[PDB]
RNA sequence: AUAGGUUUGGUCCUAGCCUUUCUAUUAGCUCUUAGUAAGAUUACACAUGCAAGCAUCCCCGUUCCAGUGAGUUCACCCUCUAAAUCA
């Protein structure tokens, strides 16, 4: 692909793109499914992100993971 | 022949005999023994068989020897934290020393057989890649999906040199 | 060659010259019958009661060549190469 | 309510471990809010054009 | 109040155990396999009895019974019925949960069909979906056509019967119908043509035994075991078959005559047992030959 | 040649001709592959009879055109698998031509698909250790309020005709670059009568 | 392993950072548009079709 | 290397032969190529109908939680995969082009109509 | 390597060279179809065309992908802590 220094073409200069037409009643419900959609999937987002964050926890500073710890510490003692 | 007295030594079969993994605290292991004398027989022997084993299965942990600098043979461990396991063993044999250390530095079994099976988890037997890491590479080596073009071709439907030539 | 093929295989111990001289059972252990301990030679003399003493480490010379098989450091392009029933 | 698969996930959860409870799981949305798309974003963060003249 | 007794009962595993016997021969057969060279060792007489005690402690291990277990019910659950997808897709998405750690029958396997409603997948799908992403040793994708009915009569022919079990064990599980089907067939062509020794001292004696006992056609493998002098063996299954049927003439008998050892073979031959007849002729000839070799 | 055996290839071995050719030994005992050097090529010939032509030294199944290797053929196909260990003998082992190395190799596997030719079918271990089909994903699943009400899972499947504002609104924004505004979907999908 | 200093790597990517903040354009210069053709002379970019009216 | 800012992704990985789609399901840094170098390998997609007439995808959904936990992005034809195995809510637009389909069924039954009617 | 040929009038020992095996380019002669994979000798010089846009203006992107093997112990581990993603 070009980089931003390569010369843009020649062909394209006076290309203007025409952008698409909207059909109302397929936009407006559309839109909603969008907003629908995607505050269901930030909520199951912010689960699977607690998730993640309370099993770290558990084994840095869990009952079982300090339960080993003490116990291989007397051990050792 | 292969070289040396005892050549079994060096082989990797009997390297990976060893059985004393230490515990991560220990990190550097002094043998002082004594070339001479009966009561150090023992620590001769250790230094002789043993050393080459505990090595192979501690890479990262500093065996220095010394030789002939005390009255009697000991081992010295220094720990992570600072501590300092001082072994006396004068009249132990070499097995009952490294089934000593085995004891209060090394790993159990359960430690062990546990980390095998985190290392289990690492290659899925579901996983298609190269043969270097995964059991198979494609879809199609699996019985009842299409088979790779290379070995069976695939209907002339299937194919885009025809699907464009059909529609045009 | 042959001189020395005719010595080697004129001198092999069978198992049960090694029984009598040993005194002990000669148990082979075969992995396609997995556990069995099935017996070759039993010595027709009396059977000795000691066990024969378990060397930890066995003083024996081994051959280079062998080990660096055993361990894959052996490559060859002429081993193991198909060849007509013999 | 949560997507189909994921409900009969947690349902099942449940009752591996022992749980027994007639409601139904339910997600959250009250924290989550959806903003218009055209909410003023904020300037301070926003980049600028480089000084290349034409 | 009274419960009858399961296949995995101690009293019923203890039994079995002993009528299917231990030969160390046959459990340890030289298998047919790539071969490597043999290892010898020096051993006394005590140091060869304790390496046959491991082996027959290993030969136990190999001889552990299947579980028998009842027919598993067809999966029909509905998870969604999204009718807006019909008519979109024209084939079905399997969809499998190949998380490592969980038990095989603890996955969740789905399929959206065409029609838009996701399912929970078959039994055979289920099984079928486990292989094509766990492989195991030993099961196809695809149903091996040796369990077709023309070529597992070929396998019964030459006397085949356990190899056509191990092949069932590793194609089918336990309680899937073609498992279940295979296994009930086999041991049909063993009682009709009076085969039994050819699944004693293996894993899957017990299995014929409890489908004779449940069944009640436990007489030909009596007269098999009676003829090769088994009687314990034919004691302990007459017992047996009182256990899982008490409410029989049999049973009954048995308790009001107070019958044991060999009377219970009488009691059971003449009431229940559907050859009552060569039954009696046949422990007749055993207990004649009995009595000679005590003089 | 028309080998009168092609229907029963079995026969053949059973022949007296058979006896007389070959006796006890394997038909291909006494083939020899004609090489330079000492070491053999590492692979057999392609193929002995090309275009109806027998090649020079034909390989021992070419050799003898009342040879069938077939499926059913099962003494046959014994003399190409060790007796002691079970693999098939790989072709510069017996001298046969690549093209009838892969029929014999294809003529075991369908013999022992079939239960023709015997081999080790070793005992394996159960899949599961638990065998019990109580949890969720065998069992039945509790249905979902909306599955049992008959409603879409989310409310905003369903297509709900937007408030005429909206539209409006939507038809100012986009001036000179509308289509034709679509009313509900039909219901289900249609079909082609 | 001891690295050699590259000198003019740093020597111009300071005078580059200074230049940026001297040299800078002005918002005059980067939001004039030209509303004969709607494209801003600096950059020389045709605006979107949509924001023309 | 170290590409300047992206993220992790979860992405369809294109393998097979020519005219042999397959698809593995990989968590991958945004900017690395298709079928380049990827975190972990999440599951696979066969596209075409086995023997049985089925479309095979396979999920580590255990991982693949873990990743969109630790801020993982997802392609829009992932996005439809998951759609339809019930682990997210359809694509919004996997409804849309269904009912663009029901519409243009519908209005070509209405010609065929005209056709034997009419004629 | 399961080894083989070759020193001499001949033998034994040592020893090099070479043969037989499997690949990858190139040359000669030669060639029917189908599927699939792979595909400048040179970091030598390059005509022509194309390869980065999107978008209600700002931003973002063009720092990626694709290409090459000139240089060459910056790639791996630990510590440490930026940018970046989790709206
Ligand atoms: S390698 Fe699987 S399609 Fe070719
Ligand atoms: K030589
Ligand atoms: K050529
Ligand atoms: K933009
Ligand atoms: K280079
Ligand atoms: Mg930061
Ligand atoms: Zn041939």
């Amino acid at each position: 692909r070009k980089t931003r220094h390569d010369p843009l073409a020649k062909s394209k200069i006076e290309r203007v793109n025409m952008p698409p037409a909207v059909d109302p009643a397929e936009f407006f419900v559309l839109m909603e499914r969008y907003q629908h959609y995607r505050q269901t999937v930030r909520a199951l987002r912010m689960e699977f992100v607690s998730e993640v964050q309370r099993k770290v926890h558990e084994a840095r500073a869990g009952v079982l993971a300090e339960r080993k710890a003490l116990k291989d510490a007397a051990e050792h003692r | 022949p292969m070289k040396g007295r005892f050549p079994i030594r060096r082989t990797l079969q009997y390297l990976s005999q060893g059985n004393v993994v230490f515990k991560d605290s220990v990190k550097v292991m002094t043998v002082n023994y004594n070339t001479h004398g009966e009561l150090g027989e023992g620590a001769r022997k250790f230094v002789f068989f043993n050393i080459p084993q505990i090595q192979y299965k501690n890479p990262w942990v500093q065996i220095m020897m010394f030789k002939n600098m005390t009255p009697s043979p000991f081992l010295r461990f220094y720990l992570d934290s600072g501590e300092q396991v001082l072994v006396d063993v004068e009249t132990k044999s070499n097995k009952e020393i490294m089934e000593h250390i085995r004891k209060i530095l090394g790993k159990n079994e359960e430690t062990l057989r546990e980390e095998e099976e985190e290392k289990k988890q690492l290659s899925h037997p579901a996983n298609f890649g190269p043969r270097k890491y995964c059991l198979r590479e494609c879809i199609c080596e699996v019985e009842g999906q299409v088979p790779c073009p290379s070995l069976v071709p695939l209907p002339k439907e299937m194919r885009g040199k025809y699907k464009a030539a059909l529609k045009a | 060659l042959t001189q020395g093929l005719f010595r080697g295989l004129s001198r092999q111990e069978t198992h049960q010259q090694l029984a009598d001289k040993k005194g002990l059972h000669v148990v082979e252990i075969r992995e396609e019958c997995g556990p069995l301990p099935i017996v070759v030679a039993s010595p027709r003399g009396p059977l000795r009661k000691d066990p024969e003493p378990e060397d930890e480490v066995p003083d024996v010379k081994l051959d280079w060549e062998d080990v660096k098989t055993a361990q894959g450091m052996k490559r060859s392009v002429w081993s193991n190469l198909k060849r007509a029933a013999t | 309510p949560y997507p189909p698969l994921l409900r009969a996930m947690i349902i099942a959860e449940r009752q591996k471990n022992g749980d027994t409870s007639t409601e139904e799981p339910m997600l959250n949305v009250q924290r989550i809010r959806m903003e218009p798309w055209d909410y003023p974003a904020k300037q301070e963060d926003k980049g600028r054009a480089k000084g290349t003249p034409v | 109040e009274t419960k009858k007794p399961t296949f995995m009962d101690e009293e019923v595993q203890s039994i079995l155990t002993k009528m299917t016997g231990l030969n160390l021969q046959k459990t340890f057969k030289p298998a047919i396999q790539e071969l490597k060279p043999p290892t010898y060792k020096l051993m006394t007489q005590a140091q060869l009895e304790e390496a046959t005690r491991q082996a027959v402690e290993a030969a136990k291990v190999r001889l552990k019974m299947p579980p028998v277990l009842e027919e598993r019910v067809p999966i029909n659950d509905v998870l969604a019925e999204d009718k807006i997808l019909e008519g979109t897709e024209t084939t079905k998405y399997v969809f499998t949960d190949i998380s490592y750690s969980i038990p095989h029958r603890e996955r969740f396997i789905v399929v959206r069909e065409p029609s838009g409603t996701l399912r929970k997948a078959s039994w055979e799908e289920r099984d079928r979906m486990i292989q094509v992403y766990f492989p195991k040793e030993g099961r196809k994708i695809l149903t091996p056509i040796i369990f077709k009915e023309e070529n597992l009569r070929t396998m019964y022919s030459q006397d085949r019967h356990v190899d056509v079990l191990n092949l069932c064990f590793a194609q089918f599980e336990p309680d899937s119908t073609e498992y279940i089907k295979v296994h009930h067939k086999t041991y049909e062509d063993i009682d009709k043509r009076g085969k039994y020794d050819l699944l004693r001292s293996t894993r899957y004696f017990g299995g014929m035994v409890w489908y004779f006992v449940n069944n009640k056609k436990i007489d030909g493998l009596l007269i098999d075991q009676i003829q090769r002098d088994l009687i314990d063996d034919a004691t302990n299954l007459v017992q047996l078959y009182h256990v899982l049927h008490p409410d029989g003439q049999s049973a009954q008998g048995a308790k009001d005559q107070a019958a044991e050892g060999i009377n219970l073979i009488k009691v059971f031959a003449k009431t229940e047992a559907q050859k009552g007849a060569y039954i009696e002729l046949t422990l007749q000839t055993y207990q004649e030959a009995l009595s000679r070799h005590s003089a | 040649p028309i080998s009168p055996y092609k229907d029963e290839p079995w026969k053949y071995l059973e022949s007296e001709e058979y006896q007389e050719r070959y006796g006890s030994r394997p038909v291909w005992a006494d083939y020899r592959r004609n090489h330079k050097g000492g070491v053999p090529p590492q692979r057999t010939r392609k193929t002995c009879i090309r275009r109806n032509k027998v090649v020079g030294n034909p390989c021992p199944i070419c050799r003898d055109h009342k040879l069938h290797v077939d499926f059913r053929n099962v003494k046959l196909l014994e003399q190409f698998v060790c007796a002691h260990t079970g693999i098939i003998f790989y072709a510069p082992y017996t001298g046969v031509c690549v093209k009838q190395h892969k029929r014999l190799t294809q003529a075991i596997q369908k013999a022992r698909d079939h239960g023709l030719l015997i081999y080790h079918i070793p005992q394996v271990e159960p899949r599961d250790l638990d065998f019990s089909t109580s949890h969720g994903a065998v069992s039945a699943t509790p249905p979902a309020p909306t599955l049992v009400s008959g409603d879409p899972w989310y409310p905003w499947y369903n297509w709900k005709q937007p408030p005429e504002r909206e539209l409006s609104r939507l038809r100012r924004l986009y001036q000179g670059h509308l289509q034709e505004e679509s009313g509900p979907p039909p219901e289900s999908m249609p079909k082609m009568p | 392993k001891k690295v050699r200093p590259r000198l003019i790597a740093e020597l111009a990517r300071r005078v580059r950072a200074l230049r940026e903040q001297l040299n800078r354009p002005r918002d005059s210069q980067l939001y004039a548009v030209d509303y004969e053709t709607l494209t801003r002379p600096f950059s020389g970019r045709r605006l979107p079709v949509r924001a023309w009216a | 290397k170290a590409y300047r800012g992206g993220h992790l992704t979860i992405r369809l990985a294109l393998g097979g032969c020519t005219n042999r789609p397959f698809y593995r399901i990989v968590a991958a840094h945004n900017k690395c190529p298709r079928d380049g170098r990827f975190v972990e390998q999440l599951g696979s997609y066969d596209p075409l109908p086995n023997s049985h007439g089925e479309k095979l995808v396979a999920l580590n959904l255990d991982r693949i939680r873990h990743w969109i936990g630790c801020g993982a992005h997802l392609s829009k034809p992932m996005e439809k995969l998951l759609g339809l195995a019930g682990f997210f809510p359809l694509h919004p637009m996997m409804i849309t082009n269904a009912e663009r389909l029901r519409r243009k069924r519908a209005r070509e039954v209405l010609l065929a109509s005209q056709k034997t009617d009419a004629e």
